[PDB]
């Protein structure tokens, strides 16, 4: 919900 | 028994590069996917297999390995196949088909 | 106790839509947070300084705003910089910096 590796997870 | 052996190692910190987006369940909201539970029927992840195996819930090693599956079957479903998710996900199952092929 | 009003400040309802972040720990057990304690060394919290301040760990004002300046470094460090988060981080130190001050 707020990292840099979760923005991997966004399309 | 030996599929708790298997979730450990899809848990290992050995395979934590590429098996993290699958450590918790999708949330749709924070990731900007609010379509997600109109795709996906049954989310599934590795808290939820892990749950799953503490309370007993699988009768035997073919259901852990639907469940399994299952996880990366919506990543599949959901997800571009160019996805850098989708790379995780074949590199994770890759690693979960043969621990459970070379079992007893 | 001039920092003790700075804290129930930052922890009262006036700041609470932007200050909600930091009121607990950071949950690295969350979806894609795995990664916060191989990033970030020394988390900080406001119930962290809260239960420092109770346990009267602090010994000056000077030891005091260090701890809630690292929780801001820590937000900026390890969140993309057009993050909510990190706006909610920069609204809520400047209430912080200027009681301090």
């Amino acid at each position: 919900w707020k990292g840099y590796l979760c923005l991997r997870k966004r399309i | 028994k030996h599929c708790n052996g298997i979730l450990k190692e899809l848990l290992s910190k050995k395979h934590a590069a590429y098996a993290w987006p699958f450590y918790k369940p999708v949330d749709a909201s924070a990731l900007g996917l609010h379509d997600y539970h109109d795709i996906i029927k049954h989310p599934m992840d590795l808290s939820t297999v892990k749950r799953k195996m503490e309370n007993r819930d699988y009768r035997d090693a073919q259901e852990f390995a639907a469940d399994v599956r299952l996880m990366f079957s919506n990543c599949y479903k959901y997800n571009p196949p160019d996805h850098d998710v989708v790379a995780m996900a074949r590199k994770l199952q890759d690693v979960f088909e043969f621990r459970y092929a070379k079992m007893p």
